């Protein structure tokens, strides 16, 4: 919808890139934790399901911001060598922020 | 006994495979009537069988660890053992006629070379004339080495290379 | 799938020697052979098999049984097409005797 | 843009390729850009440092695994019973059901029981304790580190070596035959004279205590007077036992034959008097080639001077040590020709003369050590004819090599090719035909009318050895002869009793099943050299192709053109024998196994019977012995197995990724790519990412390697879990 | 002179890079002029790409 | 008929007329010779 | 904390250190790694049915 | 003795990670 | 960039530019044919290696030759 | 940690020598 895609913060040109990566971290913040919340490893521990899996959705978050740093030092207001580093860094803060919301959302 | 071997005729778990065939046919003949075709079959499959085990030990064929006849393909211990009907006469009865059909179909081909179109001829079989060549090669190793004393049987350096 | 089921099943096609399931005991090694002779189309291509012709033209050229109808190997496309034919024709066959002796004598 | 920096031709590729080619032709120094051959030999020589220091590693590795996860120090003391440990394992993603099953061998967490069986090897060379192995591993690594440094400072321009410092193949073959074969073994003789033999007879020969042991009680007096003899003594009796001193004996260098009796291996002191032996000869023959002093043989003049008469051999071997010394790629075909016959005379030799105590006992370790050194040899040998089909393109020279007799093999080249068609030929007629017909008689009920030829020809070779199974008394099965009587006190009783024993691997009695498998292997021989030698042959040109030099070793075609020529490149005439290859060396492993199996089992007609005929293969070796490997895991539970069980699934699934490259070839791929750059390029907030280099697909040569190699990584992983759970599981 | 063998003489074939190599066919036409290749041959035995004719020069070509 | 009996002298009916010959003729020799596994007399 | 690349690169691989170095003490949980356990029952028998 | 437990997640998750990254970043290098 | 060299055994029956898709090909006078004609190939940056062209020249061991080299964006047929 | 310290004082001394090796070859 050409309505709704100049919404959602991959197509706001008019917003700075720190905003951009913390809103598209915390909303892969607390929803990736849910496979590993639910049916990780430790499904039936009812004392370690929220601990281990949001600890470890945490990690993947961290595999991810490394692998957007990654693709900005290969490619090259986002699509630069700072705009792109300034997402990155809002996707790590935004992302451990969202796991962190998703423990506490008990 | 050549090869740590023993006689057929002397050996005793050929035997007891003899007996061992003969009494599955029979627990399997057990389940028709004496007149039936199912039995008149099994009977005739004994006396193919009893036969065999007969004839196997009359030629005197070697038996090992497991009672099976086992051949013997060295002329020299076949030729002085008396085994050389296992392998010392059919390795020329076998080439009499595979020599043969070499032959045949090389004459054949030589024979049709000579034409207008020699490829139509090898869809087409020249029956009148295929059949000629199959009759009069049955001396083919006579006129073989007839032509291979000439010169005639090798193709010289005509042959076609790459680089040499 | 592995034990139970092509391990396990697979005991009424091997060991059918002697008794009439035993022309399906030939064909599941019948069409274990045609399968994977069907390999030797599917991987190898035509240029390799041309150039053996040739050597072998060569051996057929010396001995004066040059054949009229020249020797060539077989298309791209044909070699590919004998390919999978004999690889369905020996994947089949495996199966079908596979089935037929287990079912026949369990059954 | 940057990555292949050896191949610019390459960085100026903006696809995917650049990266699959820059790392495949890394290691082709040869098409380098700007290279040269100074440049190229030392660039080469560096590299032969960094396999060393790798080779270096590994080994201190295996020092360190064995010494600080291993039980050596447990194996020492009861080397039948107590199985070996490879390394413990830490897997996280274990269950506790994983854990309490791998733990075995008396350890505290999970092992892996080591099929390699270094334990052996180590054991019987003086290894004792675990910290003669920590001091092992410390040494080599220090080693390893010195082959790093050497191949660093061996590329710096103060010590690059000229280029007439590599073409000196006089004082090469003069220093490595005499000083890295001969002084080697001469030293290698030191460490079992001085350690390796008292340490069986139950004497610590430390580093401390080995200037204080004289290794014969009147030491070095017989070797300066003459009596060599002295020091063969009283060797170990027939009732020595290996570690202790119980019946030990003072001989140094006996000259026995056979096995020791515990062990069943072969004796150390005839092991010595071998390494001995073989050093003086090295040492001699490194005396024979004129490097600076005079004296020697040149080269330039062995060659060149053996043409014989009447035109037999051309022009003799005139003009070949021009394109041996300047060649590498003949240099690196020879060496991997007689490098991979002598692998296999390797895993020829461990099976039936077990050279380490208690091996061929330990069964796991023969099947792997055996299995593993003719799949090492099966690779180094048909890489012989491929760097011996690269030859003929990039280093030939015809004006050189005129009526040698290099060129009388291109000469009479389709002799070679259809001479080989025919035994190949001959051989999967008369071999497969006989299967099938014995196949057939099992069918029918009758096997009474198979066809089971008597190996005539290797049983008298048996009997002439000394096998008196098959009473053909000839001659050293006949007692009367002269071979027999000339060495009853030299070398024969000791080999007479070991063979005539039934349960060892020396000279297997065989029957009309092993007839029909040596020919099988006799058409897996003949027939991978009829694809590698028409790969050498055929790799300038055909009539087909009269310019394959042109376009080099490995290219994918030339057009659809002529017919279509798929696969008409040397190194796609060398791929399909890796085919052909794996086959020929999967026929000899079956047969080596099936046969060791039947006889360690002890129904050794259990194999006789059924190998006769191809379901006997099937319904008795492959059926009846994976029983317990594919139980490996089951939901009733799992075991010891499991590991080796994941691996058999494992195995079969790279095997058959393997056909998705071999008969999906590129262009159904090529088009399905770029519908994925289509829905990449037009998906919102995808396009927000976009590739630096272009997706193609794998290009045609690649598919070819891609595919073979899943095939044959594939193929390896399915019989060595088959191989080591088959054999162990019911050991 | 009339360069080149007659106008349908046997023939045979020197160029050792040809399909057609130690091979007899017969000559068809010589061209006379400066063409480096003038002598047509046309043989029985059809190549790979199924032509039957090539132009061959006047020293890769002798008779019988 | 002339014509008939070229297309009885191609290539896959003289095959197909041979192979039954030839099959044909070593079926009733292993019938009225059961099973010879060597060449007795 | 971080803005730039290199400072990103840096907080990845000290994070990277900061679980690792702790996982293999304090990190391994009770019912996760079965390794990072007590010696159990048995399991230490021969590889079975002969030698 | 705590060894097992921290090289194996090094390489393994992490040393590999840093050579998933560095020999990629090498790979797309504009060459100047 | 493909290296297509073509060589004196041309005739200039002018098949192999004919059967060329991407115009790598084109006709120059030269005197050593009846036809007066052989090829060249001025537009080597373009080629993609296809051997159309080799696929359709009469000649015996054929006169136009294409050699594959480095490929660049238009020699792999890219629309990318 | 007695060869630990030992085998560390020692690789000091072995980089210093890497030093040395570290300029006078180029
Ligand atoms: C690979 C070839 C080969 C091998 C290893 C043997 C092996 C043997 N032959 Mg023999 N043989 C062969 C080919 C072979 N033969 C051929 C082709 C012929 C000619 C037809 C003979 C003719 C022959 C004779 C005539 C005799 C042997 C004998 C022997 C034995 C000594 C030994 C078992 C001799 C024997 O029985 O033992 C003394 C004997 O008398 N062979
Ligand atoms: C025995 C192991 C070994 C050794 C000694 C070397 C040695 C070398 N490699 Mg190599 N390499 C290896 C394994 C090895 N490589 C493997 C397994 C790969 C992955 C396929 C590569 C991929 C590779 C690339 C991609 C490059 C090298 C390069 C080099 C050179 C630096 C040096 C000659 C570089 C080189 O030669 O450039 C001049 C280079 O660019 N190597
Ligand atoms: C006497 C002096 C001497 C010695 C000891 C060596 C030693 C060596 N040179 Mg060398 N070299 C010398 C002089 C010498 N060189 C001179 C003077 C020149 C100039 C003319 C060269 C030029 C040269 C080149 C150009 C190269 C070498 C290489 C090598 C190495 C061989 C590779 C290897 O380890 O395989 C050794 C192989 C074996 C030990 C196995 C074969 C032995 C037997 C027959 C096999 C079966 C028995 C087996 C050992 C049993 C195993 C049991 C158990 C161990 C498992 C080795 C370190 C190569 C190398 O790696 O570079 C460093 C190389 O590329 N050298
Ligand atoms: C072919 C030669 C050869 C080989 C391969 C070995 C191999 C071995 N010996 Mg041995 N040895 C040899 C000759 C050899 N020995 C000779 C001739 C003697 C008589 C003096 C000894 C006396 C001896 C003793 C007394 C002991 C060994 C031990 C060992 C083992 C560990 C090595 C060790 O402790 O490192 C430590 C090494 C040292 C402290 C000094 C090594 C001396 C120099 C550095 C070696 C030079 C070689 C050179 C660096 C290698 C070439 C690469 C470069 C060019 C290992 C099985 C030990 C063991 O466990 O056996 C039970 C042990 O206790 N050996
Ligand atoms: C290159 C290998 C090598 C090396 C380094 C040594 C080194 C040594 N040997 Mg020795 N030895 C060797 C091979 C070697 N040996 C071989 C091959 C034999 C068998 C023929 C012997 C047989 C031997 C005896 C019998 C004696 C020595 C002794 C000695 C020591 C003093 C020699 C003066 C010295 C440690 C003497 C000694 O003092 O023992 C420690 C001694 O008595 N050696
Ligand atoms: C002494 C050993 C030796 C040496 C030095 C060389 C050296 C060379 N070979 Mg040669 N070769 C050898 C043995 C050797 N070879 C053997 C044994 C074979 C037969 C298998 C070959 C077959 C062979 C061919 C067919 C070709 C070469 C080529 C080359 C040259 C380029 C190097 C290259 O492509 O590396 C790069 C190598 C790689 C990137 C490795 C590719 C991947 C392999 C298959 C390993 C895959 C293993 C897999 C990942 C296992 C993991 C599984 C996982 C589940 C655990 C170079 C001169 C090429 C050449 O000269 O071109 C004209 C060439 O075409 N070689
Ligand atoms: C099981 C699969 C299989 C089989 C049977 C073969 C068989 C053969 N390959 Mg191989 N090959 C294979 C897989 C296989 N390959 C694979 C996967 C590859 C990798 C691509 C290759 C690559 C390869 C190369 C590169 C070469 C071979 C060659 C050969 C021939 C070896 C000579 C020989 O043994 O003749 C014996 C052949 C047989 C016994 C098969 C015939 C079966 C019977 C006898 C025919 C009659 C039965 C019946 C009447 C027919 C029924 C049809 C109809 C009437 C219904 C033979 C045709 C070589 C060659 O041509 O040598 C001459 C050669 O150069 N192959
Ligand atoms: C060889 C190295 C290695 C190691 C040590 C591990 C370790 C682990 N894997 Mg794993 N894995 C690996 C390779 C490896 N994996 C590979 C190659 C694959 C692909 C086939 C997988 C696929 C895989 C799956 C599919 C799953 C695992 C899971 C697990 C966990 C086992 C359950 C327990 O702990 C459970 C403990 C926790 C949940 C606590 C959280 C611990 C996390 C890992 C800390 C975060 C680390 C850090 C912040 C980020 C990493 C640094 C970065 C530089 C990469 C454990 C952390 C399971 C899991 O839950 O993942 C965590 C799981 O679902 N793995
Ligand atoms: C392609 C080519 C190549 C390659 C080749 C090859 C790969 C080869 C191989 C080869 C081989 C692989 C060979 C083998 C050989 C062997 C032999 C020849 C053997 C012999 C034996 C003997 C002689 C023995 C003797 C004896 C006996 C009888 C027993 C007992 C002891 C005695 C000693 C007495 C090259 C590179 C050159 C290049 C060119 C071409
Ligand atoms: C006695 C015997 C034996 C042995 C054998 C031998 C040892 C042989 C040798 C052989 C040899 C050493 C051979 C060689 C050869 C050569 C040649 C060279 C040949 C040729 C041939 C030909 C040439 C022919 C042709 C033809 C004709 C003429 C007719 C038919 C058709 C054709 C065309 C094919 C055995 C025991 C095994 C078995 C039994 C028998
Ligand atoms: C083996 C193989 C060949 C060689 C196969 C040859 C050319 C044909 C096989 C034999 C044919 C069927 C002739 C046999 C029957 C003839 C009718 C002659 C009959 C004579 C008597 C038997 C009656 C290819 O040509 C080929 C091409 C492309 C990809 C792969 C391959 C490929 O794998």
């Amino acid at each position: 919808v050409a309505t709704y895609l100049s919404n959602l913060p991959a197509y706001r040109t008019g917003v700075a890139p720190v905003l951009r990566g913390v809103e598209i971290g915390l909303a892969h913040g607390f929803l990736l934790a849910g496979p590993f919340i639910k049916l990780g490893p430790l499904r039936n521990v009812p004392e370690t399901a929220e601990i281990a899996g949001s600890l470890s959705a945490a990690g993947l978050v961290l595999i991810l911001a490394l692998c957007l740093s990654i693709y900005g030092s290969a490619q090259f207001p986002l699509f630069s060598a700072d705009g792109w580093s300034e997402f990155a860094a809002g996707f790590l803060v935004g992302g451990e922020a969202g796991v962190a919301w998703a423990y506490v959302c008990t | 006994d050549i090869a740590g071997l023993t006689p057929c005729s002397e050996s005793k778990a050929y035997a007891k495979l003899e007996k061992k065939e003969l009494k599955t046919l029979e627990k399997r003949l057990k389940q028709y009537e004496a007149d039936s075709a199912p039995a008149v079959a099994l009977k005739a499959t004994m006396e193919r069988t009893k036969a065999r085990f007969a004839n196997y030990a009359k030629a005197g064929l070697l038996c090992g660890n497991d009672g099976l006849p086992h051949l013997i393909a060295d002329p020299g211990l076949a030729l002085k053992y008396g085994h050389a009907g296992e392998v010392f006469i059919p390795t020329f009865g076998f080439l009499y006629v595979a020599g043969y059909i070499g032959y045949v179909g090389r004459q054949y081909l030589i024979a049709v070379k000579g034409e207008a179109k020699p490829t139509d001829k090898e869809i087409i079989i020249d029956v009148p004339l295929a059949t000629k060549l199959a009759w009069q090669g049955a001396g083919w190793p006579l006129a073989a080495v007839q032509e291979l004393q000439r010169g005639t049987l090798l193709e010289k350096e005509e042959n076609i290379t790459v680089s040499p | 799938w592995l034990r139970d089921f092509l391990w396990a099943q697979s005991s009424q096609v091997i060991q059918s020697y002697g008794s009439a399931l035993s022309a399906y005991g030939l064909i599941f090694l019948g069409a274990h052979f045609v399968w994977a002779f069907s390999l030797m189309f599917l991987f190898s291509g035509r240029g390799y098999w041309q150039e053996l012709i040739e050597s072998i033209v060569w051996a057929h050229n010396k001995l004066k049984v040059a054949p009229a109808i020249q020797p060539r190997a077989l298309s791209i496309t044909q070699g590919r097409a004998v390919g999978v034919a004999h690889y369905l024709l020996g994947g089949i066959a495996t199966t079908w005797s596979f089935f037929l002796a287990r079912i026949i004598s369990v059954g | 843009k940057l990555f292949p920096k050896f191949s610019q031709g390459l960085a100026q590729d903006p696809t995917t390729r650049r990266i699959w080619y820059g790392l495949a032709m890394a290691h082709d120094f040869e098409s380098h850009d700007g290279m040269t051959e100074e440049n190229l030999y030392q660039k080469i020589f560096a590299s032969h440092f960094g396999q060393l220091s790798i080779i270096f590693l590994w080994t201190s590795g295996n020092l360190f695994h064995v010494a600080w996860q291993g039980n050596f120090e447990q194996w020492v003391t009861d080397p039948v019973h107590i199985r070996p440990i490879a390394h413990a394992i830490w897997d996280p993603h274990f269950g506790q059901p994983a854990v309490e099953a791998f733990t075995r061998g008396g350890a505290s967490g999970p092992v892996n029981i080591s099929t390699s069986g270094v334990y052996q090897w180590w054991y019987t060379i003086g290894m004792r304790t675990n910290q003669d192995l920590y001091v092992g591993s410390v040494f080599l690594a220090l080693v390893s580190a010195i082959f790093l440094f050497a191949g660093w400072l061996h590329l710096q321009p103060n010590f690059q070596p000229s280029l007439s410092w590599f073409k000196d193949a006089e004082s090469r073959l003069n220093h490595h035959l005499s000083g890295l074969f001969g002084v080697s073994s001469l030293a290698w003789t030191g460490h079992l004279v001085h350690v390796a033999i008292p340490e069986s007879r139950g004497q610590h020969v430390g580093w401390d205590n080995f200037l204080s042991v004289l290794p014969h009680p009147q030491g070095l007096t017989p070797f300066f007077t003459g009596n060599w003899a002295a020091y063969a003594q009283s060797p170990d009796t027939a009732s020595h036992v290996f570690g202790t001193a119980q019946g030990s004996g003072q001989a140094i260098l006996t000259f026995l034959g056979g096995f020791h009796p515990q062990t069943q291996s072969l004796w150390l002191t005839d092991m010595a008097h071998h390494h001995l032996a073989i050093a003086v000869i090295f040492i001699v023959a490194g005396h024979m080639y004129r490097t600076n002093f005079g004296i020697g043989h040149r080269m330039q003049a062995i060659l060149e001077a053996h043409t014989p008469p009447s035109g037999s051999l051309g022009a003799g071997h005139k003009g070949l040590f021009d394109t041996v010394n300047n060649s590498l790629h003949f240099q690196l075909g020879l060496a991997l020709a007689s490098v991979g016959t002598i692998t296999s005379l390797v895993a020829q030799h461990m099976y039936s003369l077990p050279p380490y105590a208690f091996q061929a006992i330990d069964f796991t370790t023969q099947a792997a050590l055996y299995t593993h050194h003719q799949y090492i040899a099966g690779f180094i040998m048909c890489g012989a004819f491929a760097h011996g089909a690269i030859f003929f393109i990039r280093d030939y020279d015809p004006e050189q090599n005129k009526g040698n007799v290099l060129a009388r093999m291109l000469d009479h080249k389709e002799a070679l090719i259809s001479h080989l068609s025919w035994v190949s030929l001959f051989l999967g007629f008369h071999t497969l035909g006989l299967y099938v017909h014995n196949d057939v008689m099992q069918a029918f009920g009758t096997p009474e009318k198979q066809i089971l030829i008597e190996p005539v020809f290797a049983q008298w070779i048996q009997a002439a050895h000394g096998k008196a199974l098959y009473g053909f008394d000839f001659l050293l099965s006949s007692k009367t002869s002269a071979a027999f009587a000339n060495g009853q006190s030299l070398w024969l009783p000791g080999w007479l009793d070991a063979i005539n024993n039934n349960q060892n691997s020396l000279f297997l009695t065989i029957g009309p099943g092993d007839f029909l498998v040596h020919h099988a292997i006799a058409l897996g021989l003949h027939t991978t050299t009829l694809i590698l030698v028409k790969g050498a042959l055929d790799a300038r040109g055909s009539k087909l192709m009269p310019d394959k030099k042109d376009f080099g070793y490995s290219f994918p075609c030339d057009g659809p053109g002529r017919g279509g020529t798929c696969d008409i490149s040397a190194y796609d005439a060398f791929y399909l024998a890796v085919f052909w290859m794996l086959n020929t060396i999967g026929w000899v492993t079956f047969y080596w196994h099936w046969k060791h199996l039947t006889l360690w089992q002890g129904n050794v007609a259990q194999f006789d019977e059924s190998s006769t005929y191809l379901m006997g293969w099937l319904r008795d070796y492959l059926w009846l012995n994976s029983s317990q490997l594919i139980n490996g895991y089951n939901p009733f539970g799992m075991n010891s197995l499991s590991v080796w069980a994941w691996t058999f699934l494992f195995g079969h699934l790279i095997y058959a990724t393997g056909f998705m490259f071999l008969i999906s070839w590129r262009g159904y791929w090529q088009e399905l790519i770029e519908t994925l750059v289509w829905a990449h390029e037009k998906t919102p907030l995808a396009n927000l990412v976009y590739w630096k280099d272009k997706p193609v697909a794998l290009s045609i040569v690649q598919a070819r390697l891609v595919g073979l190699a899943h095939f044959s990584v594939g193929y390896i992983f399915t019989y060595a879990a088959f191989l080591i759970a088959s054999t162990s599981g019911r050991f | 002179k009339e360069v080149g063998p007659k106008r349908g003489s046997l023939v045979k074939i020197l160029r050792p890079e040809s399909y057609w190599f130690n091979q007899v066919g017969k000559v068809v036409s010589v061209d006379q002029s400066g063409v480096r290749y003038p002598v047509v041959v046309r043989f029985e035995n059809q190549n790979y790409a199924g032509v039957t004719t090539n132009n061959y020069a006047l020293d890769e070509v002798v008779a019988a | 008929m002339k014509d008939f009996t070229t297309y009885l002298s191609t290539a896959p009916v003289i095959a197909t007329i041979w192979f039954t010959f030839t099959a044909g003729l070593l079926i009733e020799i292993n019938r009225y010779f059961p099973d010879p596994l060597v060449f007795s007399f | 904390i971080i803005s730039r690349r290199e400072s990103l690169r840096a907080l990845v691989a000290l994070s990277g250190i900061a679980a690792i170095v702790t996982y293999g003490l304090k990190g391994a949980k009770d019912a996760d790694l079965p390794i990072t356990k007590g010696p159990q029952t048995t399991g230490e028998n021969g590889k079975g049915g002969s030698v | 003795s705590w060894a097992p437990s921290v090289f194996v997640p090094l390489t393994g998750l992490v040393l590999p990670a840093i050579a998933m990254a560095t020999l990629f970043v090498y790979i797309e290098k504009e060459a100047p | 960039a493909h290296i297509v060299k073509i060589y004196d055994t041309c005739i200039g029956c002018t098949q192999c530019v004919r059967a060329c898709p991407l115009d790598v090909l084109e006709m120059v006078p030269w005197d050593g044919c009846k036809a007066s004609q052989m090829a060249s190939a001025p537009r080597t940056e373009d080629c993609v290696g296809c051997k159309r062209c080799e696929t359709a020249c009469p000649t015996d061991f054929l006169s136009v030759r294409v050699y594959l080299g480095s490929e660049s964006t238009r020699s792999m047929g890219l629309s990318y | 940690a007695a060869a630990a310290a030992a085998a560390a004082a020692a690789a000091a001394a072995a980089a210093a020598a890497a030093a040395a090796a570290a300029a006078a070859a180029a």
